[PDB]
Parts: C-alpha cells; structure tokens; sequence
C-alpha cells in the first residue's frame, strides 16, 4: 500500500476508486 | 481551497475512507 | 519506584474537555515513544506504530524495498510462522488491519475485538522482531506489489506524482520510485545476484530500529495495564541508535526553477500546477505560516483569486497551500483546473495569481486573520468526533514523531504565535524566478518529446522565456483583489439544548404528511453542539429520461457554482453542504455546528427555487460534464465491472452512452424550462439529528417546505409516484455473463453476483456469516496465495431490497480464468466449513456479532445508519439486535444448506451473473475447479432485463 499527494480534483477522482 | 489533509500530507487508505 | 523498562512518562496529555477518553504519554528505554490510551467504553480496542523510515531509503538499486517490506511483515514471524495467522486471529475476532509506505514512514495498524487486544498485540509486536521473510510468501507476494503499481500506471495523479520527481535533481533521493515492481524487485535482482530475502533481512535489522518507532494503544484496559502490556510486548526491540534521515538540499536546485512542463495525460483534463520550493515548515507548527498563505490565497470568497480567474471564464477550481516534501523540504503550491479559454491564457493566469500574492505583499501580515484560523481550529478541536480507534491510533503513531508526547492530541490545532516575520519570509520565495510550471492537456498530443520511465507519460520540458519571468516579476495591484472580510459564519452558540422529556432512542416520525415525512432524534449520546440535516426530494422528473437527468446534475452543478463564494465562509467555519441529483430526485445534507445552520440551509432552498443560469457558467460547466461522461472509459477495469452489473441488474439505469448523447440537446432554454417542472411537484424525507429540538426540527422542515412553496409553487407528488426500482429477478440455475472491454488498462475486471433473495431478518444473516466465515480465506486464497491480482474483494451485495454473494477481481489472467478460481474456492469453503469445530464456528457468530453492534463514535455514523433504514424505506431502526438475536440461533447445518441451496456450482436455485471485463490487450499448487455450464451471453442489457421477472420490492418496517 503506497500513496501520493491527493490535491483538489485528484482527491474527489481517488475518493472514487475508494 | 486550501490544501486538503490529504494534499498536504500522504493518507492512509483508512483516512481515505473517513470520507465514504 | 524507578522502572527500568521506561525512560521517562510524560506530564499530563492535553485533551479536549470533551474527551473522556484517558492518556498517558511515555517514551521506553529502546527509545520507543508511546501514546496509551484508555477507554471503557470503546467496542474495538487498537494499536498501531509508525516506522520514520520510508522508500526514501530504499537502497538505489531496489527501487520499492521498503513498501514490499511493508506488505512481508503479515506473512510470519518466528513466534507466529503461519502466514497468515496474523490476518485470521484478526478476522476472527472482529479486526481488519493494514499499513502503508510513504517517503518517511512506514505505518501499520490494527483493530480487534476490545477482548482480544493482547493476542492481537503480540501477533502485531513480532512483525518487528522477527518476520520470517518467507521465500515462498516472498515469490508470491511480490505480485501482489506489482499488480498494487499495474492499477497506479495510467492513473493521471500517480504519473503527475511521479513525473515531478523525474524532474528535479536526479541524484536526490526524492527521484526514487516508491512503489516497486516485479521488475524492480524480482527480475532486475535476480539478474544481479541478489538474495531479496536477505535484503529484506538487512533492510528490516538496519532500519527497523526502536529510537525510529512510535506505538499507540488504545483499549478498555486501564493506563497502568495497558502500561504493562506495551513495555512486556515493545522492550525487546532492539535499540540500533538509527540516525534519522534528512534531507535539507532541496530537490529543486537552480536548473530546476523557471522550468515549463507540458504533458499528456490519460483522462481528458486540463490542468495547471504551478510549484514553488520552499524550506520546511514544520517546526513552525505553533505559528503555521504556511496555512495562513493557504487560506489567503486559497480563498474562494468575494475578492479572492478563484473569485477572478472564475468570472474571466479560465478556471473553476483552485487549491493553494503548502505540501510535503520530506525533513528538510517542501513545496507550496496553487493548482486550478482550466476551461477551454483558461488553457489559451495560461500566461495570463499566473499574472493573476502574483498580483495576489503581490497583494498579499502590500497590505502585510493580518493578525485578524490569524486570529479567526485560531479560533477556528481551537472549536474544531475542543468540538471534534471521537475518532474510529484504527484511524486514531494511525494517525498518532505518524504525529508522535513530530511533537512532544503532551502536545501530540493539541499540535495540529492549536495555534500559538502570531508571526508576521514567517509570513513575510515565506511570501518572499513566492516569487517568478523560483516558479515551477505544468500544463496538463490533451492538445500537446503528438508535440512531446520525452518519456517518464515508470509510468510511460508523455512530456515535454522547455526553459520559461525570461520576459515572461519580467513580466510576471512586475505583477501590479490589481483592484479586483481584496483580502476576506470577518467571517460571519463563524459559529459562537455552543449550548447544548437539555434532553427533552419526549426524546427518544432511534428517529421518530413527527410529521406524515403528503409534501414531507419528517424522522427526528435528539441527541442522546454525543453532546457536541453540531446537527446533520437530510433531505430526499422525489421527483420523477429528475431521472425520467437521460435528459433529463443530464438536466438534474447541470442544475445541481449551477446552483453549487453560484453559491460558492458565499458558502465557502460557511465551510471553513464548520458549516459545510452536499447537494447531488440521484435517481430519484436530489439529495442535501447540511452538517456541522448547528449554530448557523438554519441560515445556510434558507439561503440553499431559497436558491434553488429562484435560481437564474449565468450563460458563460452553463458553457464551462457543460463542457466539463461531457468530458466526466467521457472520462469513464479511463476508469478502472473493477470499476467497470461494477458499474455494468449496476445498469443490468436495476430497472431503470441510463448508461453513460446514452447521457453523453443526450448531452448535446441540452440547451439555455431546455434547462430554464426544467426547473420549475422538477420543483413544481415534490415530496420530502428528512431526518433531523443532533443538537436540535423537536420544535426546531418541525421550524427548519416547514421553512423548506414554505420556500419552495413560496418561490416555486411546489405541490405535493401522489403516494404512487413514490416510485423505487426493482431488481432483475434472475431464474433458477442460470448463468448470464456480460463480456466488455476496458480501452485504456492493461488488466482485466470481474465482477461475480451469486444473487439470493429479498433482504429480510433470516435470508441476511444467512448471507453475513457466510461472508464473515469466507471473507479472509478468500482474501488467503485469492490473493496471498494464487496471487490473481492486488484487488481481491468479497462480501454481501445489497440492492433495491434484494441481496446475494459477490466477488471483485482485478487481474491480468483472463475473466474466464478468474471465474474458476473463485468456483474452486467455492468448493473449498465447504468443504472447510464441514471441517471447522463448532467453536470455530462460533468465533465467526460471535465476530459478526461484535462487528454489527459496533455503537457509533460520532453524530454522522448514527445519521448514517438511520438514514439507511430511511432512503432503503426499511425504516428499521433496531435490526443490529433483531438480526444478532437471530443470528445466535444458527448452526453449521443452516450454513450447509443455505450453501447448497444458493451457491455450490449445482445448487438447485443457484443465480449467478458474471461481468467480464477485457484487459486493453486481450483479443476475447491448485485446488481443483469445477466443471461449469454454457454461460447464456447477454448480448443487450435492454433486451436481458425484458425477458426475466421484476423482484417485490421490501415491506416496510
């Protein structure tokens, strides 16, 4: 399990997937 | 927006939950 | 009196007034620092550390040894050598665990059964004694690590992550590649020679040191037992005085400032990053200068920089703020998504951004402002929710690191000193010549010239021409930029209104009426003064047709649009909103202090039912949603898979094809229309819940009911248009798969529903400890040991009142290859449940028990809840005892039988239903698979749901 820097649009794209 | 929790810093899969 | 095993216990731990949880800090004598924390209450006790030591340390030739490190720690020790006794003592006792790797740290954490604690811990302890590294765990394992990476490789965050990297300096340690492969962490050393277990070894016996560890516990034991219990499992860590790694060259030196990036990404986005370096703040913690720029320049208020970008039509989101880097550096950052127009005007936009920050420069520090980010953040942490335990002792363990043991809960809230000094100083690196720039966009198609090695992404990389620095460097005042003004928002009535004589333990229903059901509860448990309030609005014209619905979610869109600015206050003051279109109509949920909130609610309803389209907005904002519907086809090959069983298996489900053609016809006109259609006829559910009364909940009910009257005429829909979807009923004994392929990924997806029945007390219970009792052995099966893919899911699933059994694979084997490993393991479960002693079996009652009677931590997981039983229309309140009490009374038999009459391969009423999801390239030892039947293909959902039945739909409770 890695992860990254979830930053404003990337954060609701990962939230998602999650 | 300010930066969230998990731009400033790297999250957990379990701090990505939090949000569902 | 002194005891040897302890270097020294802190002062007291400061906490909120709130919290009746009790802490005790100490540091032991290897040097281990520790949080203990006791609650009596708490259903699941926890433990978690945190290692400070990362993949920034991963030795330069095996790229990714410290996450697969992180992923061999489950799989044996000396004391516990099974390999997966860890994640089944876990499973059978109610617990789950996981971990992660970041640059710095690897942290590992746990719940259980508050009963099992110890077993739990000393399982837990031993991952940092002894692993085992186990050759054979060793070669599967690192499949799984490479399929983790497979998923993140046309992710377009991962790459942007990674290709920063790239281009800094080459020879930091901040280039490295964190995740590893197979690759990287099989092939590559096996050509070198390398012995990955003993590097493993070595890695684990030089980093794995206690001076880098922090370990939290928190459980129902009091401080001086759970005390006792951490020194006995954490003193024989060995102590190997460890330097902690620094890193104060940052990675961006000179020939990095002033850089431009322009790159392909996979999703069609339009993006602009803009970096600087900075040093690091953390130190700064008492003052956090960084976070005052973030709000100043993130700000979405009256006068802000999104407020302007947004009105000349070239961005509609931003964020701002300071991100990490590692101990040593850091960047601050201001990103904004870009129109068509934006993406001709970049230049243009990042004059805007430093005439801001120019701004900022002018008018100087502001206590005032500071002071409200105080005040702010102390609320926020006298008021917070208790925390899940898993969570909380996650995030401790990493803060341990950074903060005194008595200011571990307080560091990140509470702000101390006011630094106008650091402000300046970090405003004056804010500056052209140490600016980094990215463009993401499709239109540099073709015009690129290099290649990111681990993730394949297309860029190119160009000087900034210096008379664009000038030009920036000289960035004026600009007038439309004003600082924020007070907050209003800001909440300042904290009472907690007196349990009322009437109140009761679940929602009531205090008012049935043909416009609004309204279910209410005080309440009874948490005390802080905040509120959730939800709302279904029915209308069957916000799903009736793809155009309509595309209409539904632009209005949405607009409205959230146009009242950002003036809900932003609300937000960072505690006061935030959710508003979506569903397949039924439109969702709000108002949480938070429930102070102001009657205000931001009135201010939703009111403009929602007099709202008036801006054109330019309804151009953007349209032109966004066609690429969102595009950019599904970038989705996972899982995701997939999920999302065609959802459109086969419900009544009604427009597709995404059918939405984006839609789309086109939907017109200025088209849309003004539509509004008042949707809103003139409409009924509402609500449940109210918090620090409300009675009395307040009917007021707030009746003031949205008035205002759509008032401003939009509303009356109330007729009880049979309260229309809910139905479930495909699917026929004794068949198989259906649908068959589809994922144009982007490089793996496939599966998704397998054994569908059961209707939900109800015994058909849900039969299907939970099924799941319960095959929830690790699959996870054991499917993943640790024949290793298909990194996700491997199973569990209930549960919709529109009918259930059953699913599978989720993501795998770069075949779907009809994946299909039979799940139906071999299928075979295995019943044979494995025939041959579990009757107390085992009883463990995963007793498991499922503690899992479902799980009490709440906080307001909104009692509001979810409820408002399950609500949206559902199951309305009951009290299943968690009815459907325990049941599920006490079952026995192997019951298992048996319901197995073999839903779900063995020749079960009389077996239902299955398969999606297979095609990886980008695919054209169309073991336990022993069963012969399967001829799946019937479906060839057109439309035509598939035609030709089967309609289940019921669920009587209320």
């Amino acid at each position: 399990f890695v992860n990254q820097h979830l930053c404003g649009s990337h954060l609701v794209e990962a939230l998602y997937l999650v | 927006g300010i930066v969230e929790q998990c731009c400033t810093s790297i999250c957990s899969l379990y701090q990505l939950e939090n949000y569902c | 009196m002194n005891n040897p095993a302890i270097k020294r216990i802190g002062n007291h731990i400061t906490k909120s007034p709130e919290d009746k949880r009790e802490y005790r800090g100490l540091e032991l004598a290897n040097g281990i620092k520790v949080l203990l924390i006791s609650d009596p209450t708490t259903d699941k006790s926890s433990a978690a550390l945190d290692v400070h030591i990362g993949s920034l340390s991963d030795p330069p030739n095996i790229a990714g040894l410290s996450h697969f490190l992180q992923h061999m720690l489950f799989l044996g020790t000396k004391k516990y050598p099974k390999e997966n006794e860890y994640s089944q003592f876990l499973s059978e006792h109610a617990g789950s665990s996981n971990a992660f790797t970041s640059g710095e740290h690897t942290n590992y954490y746990f719940d259980v059964s508050h009963e099992h604690l110890e077993g739990a811990l000393d399982r837990f302890a031993q991952f940092f004694l002894s692993p085992l590294f186990d050759e054979s765990a060793k070669d599967r394992e690192v499949n799984a690590v490479d399929s983790e990476h497979e998923k993140n490789v046309m992710n377009d965050a991962w790459r942007l992550f990674q290709l920063e990297k790239a281009t800094g300096n080459p020879k930091h340690p901040f280039s490295k590649f964190g995740t590893g492969n197979k690759y990287t962490l099989e092939t590559r050393p096996n050509q070198e020679g390398i012995d990955v277990r003993q590097e493993l070894l070595k890695f684990h016996s030089a980093y794995y040191s206690s001076n880098l560890m922090a370990v939290v516990v928190l459980g129902r034991e009091s401080l001086d037992d759970l005390t006792n219990l951490v020194v006995k499992l954490f003193s024989e860590v060995e102590n190997k005085n460890v330097p902690l790694p620094e890193f104060p060259e940052h990675p961006f030196q000179e020939e990095h400032l002033k850089q431009l990036y322009k790159i392909v990404p996979i999703k069609d986005i339009r993006n602009l990053y803009v970096t600087f370096p900075i040093p690091d703040l953390q130190k700064y913690y008492k003052s956090n200068p960084g976070h005052y720029l973030g709000h100043l320049i993130g700000h979405e208020g009256p006068g802000s920089l999104l407020s302007e970008l947004k009105s000349k039509g070239w961005v509609n989101t931003l964020v701002g703020g300071q991100k990490e880097g590692a101990r040593g550096f850091m960047f601050f950052i201001i990103n904004v998504d870009l129109t068509e127009e934006g993406l001709l005007h970049v230049e243009d936009i990042i004059l805007h951004m430093f005439q801001y920050i120019q701004k900022l420069r002018a008018e100087g520090p502001q206590e005032w402002v500071f002071q409200e980010l105080k005040d702010l953040n102390a609320v926020a942490f006298r008021f917070k929710d208790k925390e899940r335990p898993r969570g909380y002792t996650s995030k401790i363990a990493g803060i341990l690191h950074y903060y005194p043991l008595e200011e571990v809960l307080t560091a990140e809230y509470l702000l101390e000193e006011f630094r106008p000094d650091l402000i300046e100083m970090v405003l004056d690196k804010l500056r052209p010549e140490n600016v980094r720039v990215a463009i993401v966009s499709k239109s540099f198609e073709g015009k690129t010239d290099r290649t990111e090695e681990w993730y394949g992404t297309q860029y190119k990389q160009e000087a900034i021409p210096d008379e664009v620095i000038k030009k920036w460097q000289n960035a004026d005042l600009n007038g439309k930029f004003k600082l924020p003004t007070k907050n209003e928002f800001i909440p300042t009535n904290f009472e907690i209104l007196p349990l009322e004589k009437e109140a009761t333990p679940y929602p009531a229903l205090i008012k049935d009426t043909a416009m609004s059901k309204l279910w209410f509860k005080q309440d009874d448990k948490f005390f802080l003064p905040k509120a959730n309030l939800n709302f279904e609005f029915f209308s069957p014209f916000a799903y009736v047709d793809p155009l309509h619905s595309n209409m539904a979610y632009l209005y949405l869109e607009l409205l959230k649009d146009s009242l950002n600015e003036y809900a932003y206050a609300a937000e960072l003051a505690g006061l935030s909103y959710d508003l979506q279109n569903t397949i039924y109509g439109m969702y709000l949920s108002v949480k938070g202090y429930n102070d102001k909130q009657p205000i931001l609610l009135k201010k939703i309803i009111e403009k929602m039912a007099t709202f008036e389209i801006d054109e330019k907005r309804f151009e953007i904002i349209k032109e966004a949603y066609m690429r969102s519907l595009n950019n599904f086809r970038a989705e996972q090959p899982h995701q997939h898979a999920m999302y065609y069983l959802r459109l086969l298996m419900t009544e009604v489900a427009w597709t995404k094809d059918e939405l984006k053609e839609a789309l086109d016809d939907v017109t200025l006109p088209r849309l003004k229309a539509f509004i008042p259609q949707l809103l003139s006829r409409l009924h509402i559910e609500a449940l109210l819940h918090g620090n409300i009364t009675k009395q307040a909940a009917l007021g707030i009910m009746q003031m949205v009911e008035d205002t759509l009257i008032e401003h939009a005429h509303t009356k109330p829909l007729l009880p049979s248009q309260l229309v809910r979807y139905r479930e495909v009923q699917l026929p004794d004994r068949g198989w259906f798969v649908y068959q589809q392929r994922n144009e982007v990924h490089n793996n496939s997806g599966i998704e397998i529903y054994y569908q059961t029945d209707m939900q109800s007390t015994s058909e849900n219970m039969f299907l939970e400890l099924f799941a319960q009792i095959i929830s690790e052995p699959a996870f054991n099966t499917l993943r640790t040991k024949e290793q298909l893919g990194y996700i491997v899911f199973s569990g209930p699933r549960r919709a529109n009142g009918i259930q059953g059994l699913r599978f989720i694979i993501q795998s770069e084997k075949p779907p009809h290859y994946l299909e039979s490993r799940v139906e071999a393991f299928l075979i295995t479960m019943e044979k494995s449940i025939e041959d579990m002693t009757e107390e085992a079996f009883q463990k995963h009652i007793q498991a499922l028990a503690i899992r479902r009677l799980d009490k709440p931590k906080k307001l909104s997981a009692e509001s979810a809840k409820y408002w399950g039983e609500i949206i559902s229309q199951q309305y009951n309140f009290d299943r968690d005892n009815t459907e325990v009490a049941y599920l006490k009374t079952l026995t192997k038999e019951d298992i048996i039988k319901f197995y073999k009459e839903m779900l063995a391969v020749d079960a009389p009423r077996r239902h299955k239903v398969s999606v297979h999801v095609l990886a980008r390239e695919m054209d169309s030892n073991l336990s022993q698979a069963p012969a399967l039947p001829q799946p019937e293909v479906i060839q057109n959902m439309t035509e598939f749901k035609r030709g089967l039945p309609l289940f019921p739909l669920v009587k209320p409770h």
